[PDB]
């Protein structure tokens, strides 16, 4: 969801943890919060 | 075939190990998506690179080409795969920390068994083991190439907008989650499909090159338009099969 | 449990044990069907802690990437059916000798021309591995292989890793304790954690001098001992020759080793003889890694363009 | 001169592929800014 410079060596990569906690809201906005939110909230897929 | 080892046609996928033990084609697709889901979730919690996640997602997709979902549950393999991917992508997390994060995601209410309990020390073993099994099943082929790489590179070469380039990378990640493209097409091609897809959502048209070649001809040689529309179609088919929620909360409100 | 891509080691017949390591460490073998001689290295797992040693995963990941003439070649990775434990084996193309043994044997002889090729092959291997952003980190005679046909190979990437071409941003924090004591560069002995290619090149120099001395030129017993020897040979480590070397937390520990004059060429004079040879060993054994010559420029040093030019290694390998 | 002109909006359409991807995720210009941190 957040592009990264391919040129960057692996260990130089940035964490995948979004910058803001994930809410309990299910709106257009929160549905695109991060990958996890998009997958679970927008599409409705879950591992539990 | 060593370069073709982990690539399968539609028919070949038509028959997987899982299928062998009576698992419906769709049933398997979900186990896959779900595994991606848990992998991404555990990944963000351990805060590893999205590179690590992508890698584990593939280790997982290839893994279930040999082993069955029946004998190895996604919720068991996922934590092992990620734990491995983390070492491969040079952002290693301690075994404990992964175990904890997994427990948290799979057992929200319960509490982390004492780091001395047999219940705990047991899974430390199970994980280490599933690890070596994962290694042996992938035939130690650890280096993975993802579409993301080619997506970024291309969006830059076509002066793609900021968010268009972002949407593009966003699809590349969805292709690893929602589809099996990583078992059917090479990254470069996937990347083209991801971009083609975004431009379709954003009405962005990439003009032909000042040398006459189409944009994708700068990503991979084998790609054609026909291919793009066909694969974009399948990706939509997959998207339309998820119990897609948005369609209902799609407009009403925002928040704070 | 299918394992279509991890053949069982059985396919190989253990012909003998290579060197005196552990019970089932390194083994010479023959493919029961092609008779192919291969070297079997077991992934030792006493580091039974965090699962499959990351350090191993690296070796393998790296070995499968580096495909160059002067780099040992990894054939496949075999296993041994497990039960109460499981083991993993790396199958390498078997290599006849190691530079350590050849130089050990008071019998083997090298012509300046022959040394020149050993060296040119070593540096060519390094240049390749380094151009693929890979640090060997375990340079030493014992890991420099030579085939029956006289081809050099860099071996044991068990301590190897990737490195970043980051002239750009943030400094890198790589593992400090690496490289056997006797072949360890000063930068590391001072605690450096932002090193790069130059560490392998310092080994390349310790090795090159060995071709003439027939034994490790600096054999410390402790890290401080090592530093002392290095000082006695390359000269005292001071900010004069090493811009900003003061900042090393560990430097403030060299206080008593401060008067040595660079005796490099002098101490190796009696052994090397050839001028250009004394020169490249001098440029490789440079204290400040930033001033230390690299693989590329070493490959263009006069020592590689002056009579006697490089000749194969048949002579040295003279039937045995 | 650059190798590629800049991407241009082609919103005059009868494109099933686009309609489809739209009905799934919503209008791009609306959602677009929520995607990700930046
Ligand atoms: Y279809
Ligand atoms: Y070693
Ligand atoms: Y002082
Ligand atoms: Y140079
Ligand atoms: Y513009
Ligand atoms: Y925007
Ligand atoms: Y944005
Ligand atoms: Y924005
Ligand atoms: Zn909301
Ligand atoms: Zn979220």
């Amino acid at each position: 969801m957040e592009p990264v410079d391919p040129r960057l060596e692996p260990w130089k990569h940035p964490g995948s943890q979004p910058k803001t906690a994930c809410t309990n809201c299910y709106c257009k906005k929160c549905c695109f919060h991060c990958q996890v939110c998009f997958i679970t909230k927008a599409l409705g897929i879950s591992y539990g | 075939n060593n370069n073709k080892r982990w690539y399968f046609t539609r028919e070949q996928l038509e028959n997987s190990p899982s299928r062998r033990f009576g698992v419906d084609p769709d049933k398997e697709l979900s186990y896959r998506q779900q595994a991606a889901n848990l992998l991404q979730d555990m990944g963000q919690r351990l805060n590893v690179s999205q590179l690590t996640i992508n890698t584990a997602i593939v280790y997982m997709h290839r893994f279930y080409m040999i082993q069955s979902f029946t004998q190895f549950p996604g919720n068991s393999v996922a934590p092992a795969a990620l734990f491995l991917a983390a070492k491969v992508e040079e952002q290693p997390k301690k075994l404990e920390h992964v175990i904890k994060v997994a427990h948290t995601c799979l057992h929200p209410q319960e509490s982390l068994p004492d780091t001395r309990s047999e219940a705990y020390l047991q899974q430390v073993q199970d994980l280490v083991i599933l690890e070596s099994i994962i290694l042996q099943t992938l035939g130690f082929e650890l280096t993975i190439d993802h579409p993301h790489t080619h997506v970024v590179k291309c969006t830059q070469l076509v002066r793609a907008s900021k968010d268009l380039a972002q949407t593009s990378y966003f699809m590349a990640t969805n292709s690893l989650h929602l589809t099996t493209f990583s078992l059917q097409y090479t990254p470069p091609v996937v990347a083209c499909v991801c971009i083609h897809l975004a431009c379709k959502w954003s009405n962005w048209e990439i003009p032909v090159s000042t040398d006459g070649k189409h944009w994708w001809e700068y990503v991979d040689a084998t790609v054609t338009l026909e291919l793009l529309d066909e694969l974009t179609h399948e990706f939509l088919q997959i998207l339309e099969k998820t119990p897609n929620r948005l369609k209902r909360i799609w407009n009403w409100r925002a928040c704070e | 449990v299918e394992c279509p891509f991890c053949d069982e080691v059985s396919k190989y017949e253990k012909l003998a044990k290579i060197g005196q390591g552990t019970f089932g460490e390194v083994f010479k073998a023959r493919h029961r069907k092609t008779g192919q001689k291969v070297a079997l290295k077991k992934v030792l797992m006493e580091n039974e802690k965090e699962g499959f040693p990351i350090t191993a995963l690296r070796e393998i990941k790296i070995l499968q990437l580096l495909k160059h003439e002067n780099v040992v070649n990894l054939i496949e990775i075999c296993r041994t059916k497990a039960s109460p434990k499981g083991s993993i084996y790396l199958v390498f193309d078997f290599c006849e000798h190691d530079l350590a043994g050849l130089l050990s044997n008071v019998l083997v002889k090298f012509t300046l021309s022959e040394i020149k090729r050993v060296m040119q092959m070593l540096l060519n291997g390094l240049y390749y591995i380094h151009r693929n952003k890979i640090l060997h980190r375990d340079m030493k005679a014992a890991n420099v292989l030579i085939t029956r046909d006289g081809v050099l190979k860099l071996a044991d990437f068990g301590l190897a890793r990737a490195f970043s071409l980051a002239k750009n941003s943030q400094p890198n924090r790589y593992t400090n304790r690496v490289v056997t004591l006797w072949y360890r560069p000063p930068e590391l002995l001072l605690g450096e954690r932002d090193y790069g290619p130059p560490i392998d090149l310092w080994g390349a120099g310790c090795i090159m001098a060995e071709m003439w001395t027939r034994s490790p030129i600096m054999q410390g017993n402790t890290e401080q001992h090592q530093l002392a020897l290095i000082s006695q040979l390359c000269g005292s480590i001071t900010p004069e020759v090493w811009p900003n070397v003061d900042n090393y937390e560990l430097y403030e520990k060299l206080e008593l080793v401060k008067g040595q004059k660079r005796k490099v060429k002098d101490r190796l004079k009696a052994y090397v003889r050839d001028p250009y040879a004394l020169d490249l060993i001098d440029k490789l054994l440079v204290l400040d890694p930033a001033q230390r010559i690299d693989s590329d420029d070493a490959l263009n040093h006069d020592f590689f363009w002056s009579d006697p030019m490089p000749s194969d290694l048949k002579g040295m390998l003279s039937t045995h | 001169s650059p190798l590629f002109a800049e991407p241009y909006k082609v919103t005059s359409k009868e494109d099933k592929l686009s309609s489809r991807i739209q009905s799934m995720l919503g209008n791009y210009d609306e959602m677009k800014d929520f995607i990700g941190d930046r």
